[PDB]
């Protein structure tokens, strides 16, 4: 989920809309 | 943009900043 | 605990603190 | 909302606990 | 609620969030 | 003392208001 | 991406989330 | 200019990437 | 060092920073 | 006190040190 | 004052303390 | 550069106002 992809892993700001509403 | 490791507080302030009006929801569970 | 008076990211970190692991969900008005 | 609530007036820990997933 | 490590700045805001008004002290040094 | 229990620890919101005053 | 409302310190987190690992400048008038 | 923009108005994030190195 | 405009948690945030591991007491009216 | 001062007026960072430890 | 590890977005919210009105630049890479 | 200084190494508030404009 958002951890793996963004802490863990590395993720773009674009990835991160990915958990808008 | 840029990639880098968003961890705890600053991935949620991440979400507010790229999502704002939107909402968001933070499911570290998954 | 007292009572809070919160805007913008600072209503997010605070839903982070409360929730921990459970996570939240961040939903304003339109 | 919650959101517009902490904001314009004042909210518990305790409302803000009703929003945990 | 839940229990997370808070450390640094971190700590501090969740001291803030938690005493508010009361107002707090952090001594790291014990 | 706070460091140990909250960040080398783990500690809950109400043990964090041990250090109100 | 959304539009921002940003004051004070908000403004150097979102241009540090913005531009990650190639920096930025904050330069406020005068 | 852009930090006072984004305080007294509204900016995007891609106007504050013109501020990157 | 510039003279400063702190409400809330940024206050908490610059007594963080300026006191270091002496930590610090945050004690606001009433 | 300084909690006030700093946010209705403007504070210095030696006025600040004054509440460390 | 004292002497601590700032990193991140701790680093640039220091810096804006730090340098408020004068601004400042943060280059990582050097 | 300021990361080796005040990140990997320690810095005082004096050091970082070497990156000030
Ligand atoms: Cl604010
Ligand atoms: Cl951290
Ligand atoms: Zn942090
Ligand atoms: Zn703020």
């Amino acid at each position: 989920g958002i951890v793996e992809q963004c802490c863990t892993s590395i993720c773009s700001l674009y990835q991160l809309e990915n958990y808008c509403n | 943009f840029v990639n880098q490791h968003l961890c705890g507080s600053h991935l949620v302030e991440a979400l507010y900043l790229v999502c704002g009006e939107r909402g968001f929801f933070y499911t570290p569970k998954t």
